[PDB]
């Protein structure tokens, strides 16, 4: 009921900041990069 | 999947060089017939082709006859070649 | 354009409603029929010219 | 048969006909496109079942999948990705494009095939309407100056002045002072 | 512009054929008044004008 | 038309009304295609399951990772902490090498 | 080839067949040339009626709102629901690791928090879109009934009666028009010219410089 | 003729920057009141209209709706039928359409 | 452009005549820092459209809803 | 979908095909190297009109309203607002509409004269000489 | 289920060739291990779905609060903000007036318009007018841009 | 082998008897057809997509365990557990927060899932048949209020015109031929009667109400 739940809105995000839609793109890329890097380090102790 | 063992006496590519040449040129023409603006792509690719090749020439090829060798990648091949040989004689060494 | 990869010939029936009155399952019935006639055309030609 | 097409109308008055078939109460909450999602989505569900055929010979199932691909390609058309679009003929009803009836450029693009004249140019009215700039969001992380600067910008309330064209963002024009780094091609 | 693109897509066509009684594209007036003007009547010419 | 309209122009009225069907399973197929492309990227360049002494792809990646982790003896800080920062830094200066 | 159904009807193709020889047949085509000009003229004498009768004025300042159509993105909500269900399968498929391996404790602890936030966004957008569609539907119905009662009086104007009487005069006139002969000449509609000319003379003044005068609510096509 | 050719009737100033082409400023561009100053200005107008400008409003709205008709004879019919028999020129003076 | 009423001879955007050409962005970091392609998803409906809902809230109170 | 209505317009690619839309029942598909058919497989010929800009429409409504209330002689300012606010293409459309409807007016009146012309076989005949017959 | 065997060749003895018959079993054994995970995850997944059901009622009340507000006049849904300065806003308005006053040359094709030679032969001799050289184009109010 | 393949085998049991028992062991074209379409367990029946998921799931999961298994930033603040000097302790929760954000990788994919797409330009191009539009197409629009309100208004006023239309036709039926031709006629028109003919008075030619 509280106004803190208004943060779940994406229909009218262009009325306030419209920044969420672009930042998560980097975060998904950043997770893909760390996945390729970290899995290579930890897995390659076996040889 | 497992290793795709071929039962034939010649490889698939060397037995179908004429046929693979047809489909290779078919898809080249397919892309060429589809791409009306291929000249715009060629011209838009000129600058990055010159830039990345002049910038990375020394680290890829120029190092082999100019200022520094940069033998880091070779050292890792030589270490693996010796480890490969040790594994080949694992039976003799452990015996 | 149905056989082209990334066709830019947008005015060549790409943005049109193209229906036919042939048999359906086209790549199963009609297209193989065109290749069956093609094999005959070249087999008949080889036999004649040789 | 022409009198049979008018059978449900002879028992009704004109007021009943208008209320029955013309003045249908507006209700835009239905998932009207579920008809297409069920039909075209059935190809994927049918593949999940068909990929388990107990045909022992691998090349026998190659023939079955080729026959099933022939059924799909009658609608999809081009088997290669990023090449074209599928072709589905749909029924013409009053709810076609119902949520884009407001836009004028959508109607002109769908309906009108203009005839080029000797002076081969787009109509001047069309070019003039196209120069009235559209609204482009200010939020931008693609340009590294805005990615840093906008972290210190303060969003102030844009009080409505009674218009529908308040340029509270940047404008979608190549010559705008906040959009010149954008490539309009 | 550059936006999200799908690998495979379907394009619907709400064809106004005018020959299908299943949808709302069937011109009921034209067919009913054309069939009406086919029969001999005193208003046969008036129906043609309409 | 006389008071508030333009010139009466002759155009061809397309009876066919195209419309892209906004579907759900089309994005599922699109993700499946990108998943094959990304897996092929991992299969070729980030697969280290074979002979580690003959496949130069795992030779380069194994010895390179070992040369970096051994630098923990330089006593900078917990390598478990700044190793993630090395990866992000590698994309600042790695622009020079097209990484 | 305009006035198709009129020409076909005047030629008699609705009840008989044309002469099989080109000579008499081509004369019969040219014989309706006078009658087409008469019937074309009659259809351009209709009196005007209020345009604000079955059509609201689109230039009214009320419609300057440029309101759009509120829609429910059913396809988007259904996809994101399936992607959330895909996360639930990924957890269930890997239940034993997420539950027992302590290295994955943060995923075990915060997966439902992220899942609830993801569901919250999916349902919020759907719920807000549903409210806007209902607000839109109830306004256009209420506003339309106010405009009907406001403009009902326009149907009481005499121009509506003048318009209907003209249409009924045209129906009775065209019913009296008849083919008189089959000589394939213009005189086959000899008496019909007098009937239609009397109709045209009834709503215009032939002895004017411009018998058919232009007005913005007139008949051109 | 160049495809990117426009004719502008108001003065513009272009930027003298490398790799970019845009309109950086307009000559003699004066900044009016802010969006907040205009809002406060409009609130004062709307407040007086709400408190002191609502009596006799139903009659003026009928006169305004009648004058949006296409023909004058329909306006006179609207005024006589819906506005209690008002005069054309008398209602035009009330609404402010008379010179 | 063709449907809008402009017949097109030739093809592409490498204009042979007296026109400005716009080559593709050079795929090098220099131009990739100055430019970025136009994201169509950033062209939006003006938020002033939401102010039309003020009519709905007033109509509801007038009808006793 | 029905066969598109026969259209002779086509565009050749390799050789002149001499396309005849009446030579076949169903239209053969357009091959890339053979032919391209005319646009609008399912299209008809209509007349359309552009919609003048809203501010230009408001100036016309202001002039007409000021005209029927104050007369034409006291509407110069409202006439100048039309010439200033309406873009030049809109003024060219407004100028052409008057010239078209002048042409259409002369065409409709020439049809009137030919229709109302008394032929030689109807000299002196009036509605009293008409026979009591209907279309049947 | 039983599989019909054409008996075109004799199958190898299971005791002599045991490896040839094992793959089918280990494949179903993998699926059985996955089902154990699906069943064990019933309370975790159900608890999340139960939380979504309870969260649904709070989201309903928050949406009406977001749209209608406190007294049914409109909530934060009617709020719109910006980062444009006062100069940026009046630049955009003048940019809108400039594009309104941005025309293209030559207008439309004169050959697609009514000819004066045709009007003469139709009975209307047109009068030639001079160019209006005194009017200045201006932009309308901002509400029309 | 999977249960879906076993379900096929129960349904195809009569088909398996026709092909494997009868057709397979014959000779000629019928024999070649039966041996080719023999029913049983699949040769090369493995599903690479299912196998692709299992591999990427196991590989990505081992990455999650490394990125999430971090030493706490909060516990290192007091210098009393395991951590005295940690100059990069403020990076400890970056990998876990990044992995947790990967849960919405597929939920928010593309532009349409991050916003209300009908308010964006690409939605218009899709509804126009994947056709390019001018960039300001979202602004040049007629009011949706007008389109829907006028559609209702016109039909409601048509019902009221139908009632007036009936009263006009009835009142004109009881009018003399002299009256129905001189009323609403041009002032310059002199009436001259026509011969009386029989013309029916039909309200609706089709038998409608
Ligand atoms: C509607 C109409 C249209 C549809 C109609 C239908 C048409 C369908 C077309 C399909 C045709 C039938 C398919 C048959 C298999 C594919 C054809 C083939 O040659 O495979 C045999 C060939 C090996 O056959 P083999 O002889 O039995 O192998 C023996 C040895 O083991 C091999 O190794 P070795 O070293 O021990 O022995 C020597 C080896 C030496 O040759 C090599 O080993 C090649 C070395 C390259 C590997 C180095 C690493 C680079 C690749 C890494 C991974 C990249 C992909 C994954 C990453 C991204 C993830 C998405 O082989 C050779 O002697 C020469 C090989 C052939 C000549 C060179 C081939 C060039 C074209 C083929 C590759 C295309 C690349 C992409 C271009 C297309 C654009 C997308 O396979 C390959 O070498 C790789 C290709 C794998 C298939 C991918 C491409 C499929 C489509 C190809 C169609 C024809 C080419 C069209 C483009 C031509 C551009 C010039
Ligand atoms: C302390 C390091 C140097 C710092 C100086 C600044 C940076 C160098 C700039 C110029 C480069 C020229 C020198 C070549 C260096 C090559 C090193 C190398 O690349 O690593 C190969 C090496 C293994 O490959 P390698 O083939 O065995 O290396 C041997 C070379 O191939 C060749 O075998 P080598 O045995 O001959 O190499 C021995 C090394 C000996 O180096 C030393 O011992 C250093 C000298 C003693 C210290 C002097 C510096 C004093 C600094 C304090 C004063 C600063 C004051 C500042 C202000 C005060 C501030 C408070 O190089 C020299 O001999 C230098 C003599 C130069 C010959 C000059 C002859 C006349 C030439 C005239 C024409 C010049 C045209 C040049 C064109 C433009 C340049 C391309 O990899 C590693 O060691 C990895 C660990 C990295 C070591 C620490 C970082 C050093 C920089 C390495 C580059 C970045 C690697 C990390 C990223 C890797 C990818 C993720
Ligand atoms: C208890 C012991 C057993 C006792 C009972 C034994 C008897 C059982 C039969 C009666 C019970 C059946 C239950 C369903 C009632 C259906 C009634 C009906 O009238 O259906 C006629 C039904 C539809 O006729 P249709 O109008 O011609 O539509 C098919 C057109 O192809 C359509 O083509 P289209 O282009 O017009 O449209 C494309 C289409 C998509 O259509 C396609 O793309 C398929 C195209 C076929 C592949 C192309 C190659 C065609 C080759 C031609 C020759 C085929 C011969 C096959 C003969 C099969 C004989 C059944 O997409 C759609 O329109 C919508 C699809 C989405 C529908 C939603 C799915 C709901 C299905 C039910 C879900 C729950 C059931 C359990 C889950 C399934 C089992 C794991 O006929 C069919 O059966 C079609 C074959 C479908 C495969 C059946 C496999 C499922 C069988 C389940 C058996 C039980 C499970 C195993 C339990 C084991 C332990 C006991
Ligand atoms: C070019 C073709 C293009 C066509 C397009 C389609 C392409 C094919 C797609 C194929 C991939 C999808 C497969 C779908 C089913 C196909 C049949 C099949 O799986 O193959 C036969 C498969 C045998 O696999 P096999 O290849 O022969 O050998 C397996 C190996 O030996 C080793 O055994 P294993 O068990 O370890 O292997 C597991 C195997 C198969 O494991 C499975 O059991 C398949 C389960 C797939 C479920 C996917 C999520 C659905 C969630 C349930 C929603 C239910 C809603 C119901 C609503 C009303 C009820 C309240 O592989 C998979 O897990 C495939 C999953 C693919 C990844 C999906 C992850 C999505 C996350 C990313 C989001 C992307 C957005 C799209 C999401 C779409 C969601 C609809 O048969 C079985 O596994 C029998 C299972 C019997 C017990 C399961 C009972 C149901 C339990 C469901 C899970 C409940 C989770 C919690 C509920 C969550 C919602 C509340
Ligand atoms: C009514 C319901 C029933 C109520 C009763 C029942 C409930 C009772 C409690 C139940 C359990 C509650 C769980 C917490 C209590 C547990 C007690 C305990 O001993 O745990 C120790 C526990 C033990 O450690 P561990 O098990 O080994 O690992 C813990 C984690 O795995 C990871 O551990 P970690 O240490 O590695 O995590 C570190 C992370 C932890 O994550 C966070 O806490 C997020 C922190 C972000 C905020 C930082 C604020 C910075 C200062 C701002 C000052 C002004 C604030 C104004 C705020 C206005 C807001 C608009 O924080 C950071 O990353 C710090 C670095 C941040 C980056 C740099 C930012 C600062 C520099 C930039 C400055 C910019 C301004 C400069 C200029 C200023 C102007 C002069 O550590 C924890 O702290 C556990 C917390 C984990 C999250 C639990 C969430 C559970 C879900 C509940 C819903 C969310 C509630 C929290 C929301 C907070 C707001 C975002
Ligand atoms: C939770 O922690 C995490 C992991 O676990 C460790 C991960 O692995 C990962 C990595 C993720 C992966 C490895 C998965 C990658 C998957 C990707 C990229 C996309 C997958 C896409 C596909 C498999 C395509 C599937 C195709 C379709 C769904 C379309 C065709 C199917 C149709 C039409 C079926 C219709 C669907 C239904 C009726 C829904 C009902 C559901 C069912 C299961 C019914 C099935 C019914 C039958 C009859 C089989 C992450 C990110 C993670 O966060
Ligand atoms: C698909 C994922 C399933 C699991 C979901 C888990 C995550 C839970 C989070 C969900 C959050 C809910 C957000 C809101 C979603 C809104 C859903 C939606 O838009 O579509 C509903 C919409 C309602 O239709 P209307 O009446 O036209 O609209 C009225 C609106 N009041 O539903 C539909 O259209 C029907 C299609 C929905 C999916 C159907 C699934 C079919 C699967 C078939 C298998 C069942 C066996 C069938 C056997 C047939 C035997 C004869």
């Amino acid at each position: 009921i509280l106004d803190y739940l208004f943060l779940l809105d994406l229909n009218d995000d262009l009325t306030r900041k419209a920044v969420f839609e672009q930042v998560i793109i980097f975060i998904f890329i950043y997770c893909t990069m760390n996945f390729l890097a970290w899995s290579t380090v930890v897995e390659l102790i076996w040889p | 999947g497992p290793e795709q063992v071929s039962p034939h006496y010649e490889s698939f590519a060397m037995s179908r060089k004429f046929l693979l040449t047809f489909w290779g040129g078919f898809f080249v023409l397919n892309f060429g017939m589809a791409t009306v603006d291929l000249n715009w792509i060629m011209k838009s690719t000129y600058i990055p082709w010159i830039f990345w090749f002049q910038l990375m020439y020394f680290y890829v090829e120029g190092k082999n006859s100019m200022f520094m060798p940069l033998l880091q990648r070779f050292y890792r091949r030589a270490a693996a070649n010796e480890i490969f040989t040790m594994e080949a004689f694992y039976h003799e060494n452990i015996e | 354009n149905s056989a082209l990869i990334g066709s830019e010939n947008q005015s060549d029936s790409m943005n049109e409603l193209n229906t036919n009155f042939s048999m359906t399952y086209y790549i199963l019935t009609v297209l193989p029929g065109k290749f069956i006639y093609w094999i005959y055309e070249i087999l008949h030609t080889f036999f004649v010219v040789c | 048969d022409f009198a049979e097409l008018l059978r449900p109308l002879r028992s009704l008055s004109f007021n009943q006909v208008v209320d029955r078939y013309v003045l249908i109460p507006p209700n835009h909450t239905f998932y009207r496109n579920w008809t297409y999602e069920k039909f075209l989505g059935g190809f994927g569900l049918s593949y999940l079942i068909l990929r388990e055929l107990p045909l022992r010979n691998f090349y026998a199932r190659v023939f079955v999948m080729y026959a099933f691909a022939a059924k799909v390609l009658d609608h999809l058309g081009n088997p290669f990705p990023f090449s074209g679009h599928g072709q589905i003929v749909a029924a013409a009803d009053r709810w076609n494009h119902w949520d884009v009836r407001c836009y004028d450029n959508v109607m002109k693009a769908l309906k009108y095939i203009r005839i080029p004249t000797v002076q081969n140019n787009i109509p001047e009215a069309t070019r003039w309407y196209g120069r009235q700039p559209g609204h482009l969001l200010r939020a931008d992380t693609y340009w590294i100056p805005n990615l840093v600067s906008q972290r210190f910008a303060k969003h102030q309330p844009a009080h409505w002045d009674g218009t529908q064209n308040m340029p509270i963002f940047r404008l979608a024009d190549p010559k705008h002072k906040d959009s010149y780094m954008v490539q309009f091609r | 512009t550059s936006e999200s693109v799908l690998a495979y897509d379907y394009k619907l066509w709400y064809l106004w054929s005018g020959v299908s009684n299943l949808d709302e594209s069937f011109d009921m007036f034209f067919n009913q008044y054309w069939a009406l003007s086919l029969s001999t009547s005193v208003f046969q010419l008036f129906y043609a004008v309409i | 038309t006389y008071f508030y309209g333009g010139i009466l122009e002759f155009v061809y009225f397309d009876k066919s009304n195209p419309d892209m069907c906004i579907l759900v399973h089309t994005l599922w197929i699109h993700l499946l295609i990108l998943f094959l492309i990304f897996t092929g990227f991992v299969t070729i360049l980030f697969s280290f399951y074979g002979n580690p002494n003959t496949e130069e792809n795992t030779i380069d990646s194994d010895y390179l990772a070992a040369s970096g982790t051994v630098e923990a003896e330089k006593e900078i800080t917990s390598i478990d902490d700044y190793l993630g920062l090395v990866f992000a830094i590698a994309y600042v200066f790695g622009v020079f090498f097209y990484v | 080839m305009d006035n198709y159904f009129t020409a076909i009807t005047l030629l008699g193709l609705r009840d008989q067949n044309l002469p099989p020889f080109k000579d008499a047949r081509l004369q019969r085509y040219k014989s309706i040339k006078k009658m087409i000009d008469l019937i074309e003229t009659t259809t351009k004498l209709a009196p005007p009626m209020p345009v604000e009768l079955f059509m609201l004025n689109p230039t009214d300042p009320e419609w300057d709102d440029d309101m759009t159509y509120p829609t429910i993105t059913h396809a988007t909500a259904l996809y994101k629901s399936s992607a959330l269900a895909g996360n639930l399968f990924l957890y269930a498929y890997n239940y034993n690791n997420f539950t027992a391996n302590i290295r994955l404790r943060t995923m075990r602890y915060l997966f439902p928090v992220v899942s609830l936030a993801i569901f919250g966004n999916i349902y919020w957008d759907y719920r807000s879109q549903l409210v806007k569609v209902n607000l839109f539907d109830e306004y256009i119905q209420a506003r339309a009934q106010e405009l009907v009662k406001q403009n009902e009086y326009l149907l009481e104007h005499e121009d509506v009666k003048r318009y209907v009487w003209w249409y009924e005069d045209l129906k009775e006139t065209l019913a009296r028009v008849h083919r008189q002969a089959n000589n394939h000449k213009a005189c086959d509609f000899k008496d019909s010219e007098i009937i239609l000319q009397d109709f045209i003379r009834r709503y215009t003044n032939p002895k004017d410089n411009l018998p058919i005068k232009f007005h913005p609510q007139g008949q051109t096509f | 003729m160049q495809n990117t050719t426009n004719i502008v009737h108001v003065p513009v100033h272009m930027g003298h920057t490398h790799y970019f082409d845009y309109i950086d400023s307009f000559p003699k561009l004066k900044e009016g009141p802010t969006l907040e100053e205009n809002h406060i200005t409009n609130q004062k107008i709307l407040r007086e209209q709400l408190i002191s400008g609502q009596q006799g409003l139903e009659q003026n709205l009928c006169l305004r709706n009648c004058f949006k008709l296409s023909q004058k004879r329909y306006i006179e019919f609207c005024l006589d039928r819906k506005c209690g028999g008002a005069d054309f020129q008398r209602a035009a003076t009330i609404l402010g359409y008379t010179k | 452009t063709l449907r809008a009423g402009k017949n097109i001879e030739g093809s592409g955007q490498v204009h042979f005549g007296y026109h400005d050409q716009k080559w593709g962005m050079p795929a090098i970091p220099m131009f990739q820092l100055m430019y970025y392609e136009l994201p169509g998803n950033s062209i939006v409906v003006n938020p002033c459209r939401n102010q039309n809902y003020r009519l709905y809230f007033e109509m509801r109170k007038k009808l006793g809803i | 979908a029905p066969n598109p209505y026969p259209n002779g317009i086509h565009f050749d690619r390799v050789f002149p095909t001499h396309y005849d839309p009446l030579a076949e029942t169903n239209r053969t598909k357009a091959n890339l190297q053979l032919i391209k058919y005319a646009p609008g497989n399912y299209s008809t010929l209509v007349v359309t009109s552009e919609k003048l800009p809203r501010p230009c429409i408001r100036t016309i409504q202001n002039y007409r309203r000021c005209q029927m209330v104050n007369g034409t002689e006291k509407c110069n300012s409202e006439a100048q607002d039309i010439l200033a606010i309406c873009p030049n293409w809109a003024l060219d459309h407004m100028k052409e509409k008057v010239r078209f409807y002048t042409k259409a007016l002369a065409i409709n009146n020439q049809t009137y004269i030919r229709a109302m012309q008394v032929e030689e076989y109807n000299q002196g005949r009036t509605v009293a000489d008409v026979a009591p017959k209907t279309w049947i | 289920p039983k599989i019909v065997n054409p008996q075109l060749w004799p199958n190898p003895n299971k005791l002599r060739f045991a490896d040839l018959y094992k793959y089918q079993g280990v494949e179903m054994k993998k699926i059985n291990d996955s089902i154990k995970n699906y069943k064990a995850a019933k309370f975790y997944i159900g608890g999340i779905l139960g939380g979504c059901l309870v969260f649904k009622f709070f989201i309903d009340a928050a949406v009406d609060k977001y749209i209608f507000g406190e007294n049914g006049n409109g909530g934060k849904f009617l709020e719109m903000q910006t980062i444009n300065s006062n100069y940026d806003y009046y630049y955009n308005r003048q940019f809108q007036r400039m594009r309104y006053l941005t025309e293209d040359p030559a207008g439309d094709d004169p050959l697609q318009k009514t000819k004066d030679e045709h009007l003469v032969d139709l009975g209307f001799i047109p009068k030639v007018f001079g160019a209006n050289v005194e009017v200045r184009k201006r932009a309308p109010h901002d509400k029309y841009l | 082998m999977n249960p879906i393949q076993k379900a096929w085998l129960k349904i195809l049991e009569p088909v398996s008897y026709v092909i494997n028992e009868k057709m397979a062991k014959r000779t000629g074209i019928i024999g070649k057809l039966g041996r080719f379409f023999a029913i049983g367990p699949r040769e090369y029946g493995v599903h690479p997509i299912n196998r692709m998921f299992i591999f990427m799931n196991r590989k990505y999961m081992a990455f999650q365990a490394v990125a999430l298994h971090r030493y706490s930033f909060v516990k290192s603040l007091t210098h009393n557990g395991f951590h005295m000097l940690r100059v990069f302790r403020h990076f400890a929760f970056v990998l876990p927060a990044t992995v947790l954000a990967g849960l919405g990788l597929f939920v928010y994919w593309g532009d349409d899932n991050k916003c209300y797409s009908p308010d964006r330009f690409p939605y218009l191009k899709k509804r126009a048949g994947d056709m390019a539009l001018p960039l300001n197409s979202l602004n040049q629009r007629t009011s949706a209020h007008y389109i829907e309100i006028n559609a209702i208004y016109g039909a409601e006023m048509m019902k009221r015109y139908h009632k007036v239309w009936e009263n006009i036709i009835e009142e004109r039926s009881k009018a003399t031929d002299q009256e129905k031709k001189t009323r609403y006629a041009h002032p310059s028109y002199q009436y001259s009667p026509l011969p009386v003919v029989s013309i029916p008075n039909v309200l609706n030619p089709l038998n409608l109400q």
